[PDB]
């Protein structure tokens, strides 16, 4: 949920947006380095890019941990595509050393062709639900997945899954944002993200996204969430 | 030692390189970006999955040859046009 600001974090939240070398680097974790061009793509109307997203993807996983929350692993906001393109073989490794699913929620964002979406596949209840704030619906993407998960659980494994018990699902027509612009989609997946990592119940609405986005500055330049 | 790489575009293209396993990367990213006329800022390079910063080195990452580097174009979207 939200907060205010301090005036101290009001402005640090202020220059980082502010003018200044495009390519200056503001925080560095994760092997990503966010310059403020990229933390400029969190100013009000502005679309989200994939530094972004990762970058708070990963906050997210490290934030779960540290506050006893279950095990989440983040996909890159690369996977699905290259997942799209070259099927499995083609991201095989990108799971090199880490057991998927001894992981509790994993988290797949998805670029669109011009609007964040996001997946959860939820590994104790065999779920897997496809939000866009845009209204959309995620069949080839949640098929194309379970797929994945499929394949990684034989080559990984050595065992199969019963694609059977693996249940959709698409949020209701009630939980999709009346005001509907894609320049948000990437606030909502990361905010979705961050629901739906704790289990807390999507309770915020449009409204809520400008302040969203100073305090994700700010979450992003300390690498801590609030 | 030597060592073979192949960066592949996301347009089917794949590119070779040759480099010593103890040299920064950044060197081969900016080798394809020159190459291929791109800007930096614009694409992402990654070995399986994990971003691959200017001083990593083949050694480190532990790449071996003929391993695959992956290269992408940012996600973004649309564009905020602000006026006066």
């Amino acid at each position: 949920d939200l907060l205010e600001l301090t005036e101290d974090m009001e402005k640090e939240i202020s220059n980082a947006l502010g003018h200044g070398p495009q390519d200056e680097i503001l925080s560095s974790a994760f092997k990503l380095r966010i310059t403020r061009g990229d933390i400029q793509t969190l100013k009000n109307y502005h679309w989200l890019n994939d530094e972004v997203i990762n970058f708070y993807m990963n906050l997210l996983v490290e934030r779960n941990k540290k506050q006893g929350y279950p095990a989440l692993h983040v996909f890159s906001t690369f996977f699905y595509p290259k997942l799209k393109s070259g099927g499995y073989q083609a991201v095989k490794r990108w799971t090199k050393g880490v057991n998927l699913f001894e992981q509790e929620i994993i988290l797949v964002p998805i670029h669109r062709k011009v609007h964040w979406s996001l997946v959860v596949i939820d590994l104790r209840k065999k779920c897997l639900k496809y939000l866009d704030s845009m209204g959309q619906k995620g069949h080839r993407i949640c098929e194309i997945l379970l797929q994945y998960l499929q394949d990684e659980s034989k080559t990984k494994r050595n065992s199969d899954l019963n694609l059977l018990e693996w249940t959709h699902h698409s949020m209701k027509p009630h939980e999709i944002p009346q005001q509907l612009n894609g320049s948000d989609s990437g606030m909502f997946t990361c905010k979705y993200a961050d629901y739906i990592s704790r289990d807390k119940p999507i309770t915020f609405t449009q409204h809520q996204m400008p302040l969203f986005r100073k305090k994700m500055v700010w979450e992003i330049l300390h690498q801590q969430l609030l | 030692d030597h060592i073979n790489l192949k960066v592949a575009g996301q347009d089917g293209s794949v590119v070779q390189f040759k480099i010593k396993r103890h040299t920064p990367l950044s060197k081969l990213m900016k080798a394809y970006c020159e190459r291929q006329g791109l800007s930096m800022r614009q694409i992402r390079f990654r070995f399986d999955g994990q971003p691959i910063n200017e001083t990593d080195t083949p050694a480190q990452l532990e790449m071996e040859d003929e391993d695959t580097i992956d290269v992408f174009q940012q996600q973004t979207g649309g564009v905020y046009l602000e006026h006066h």
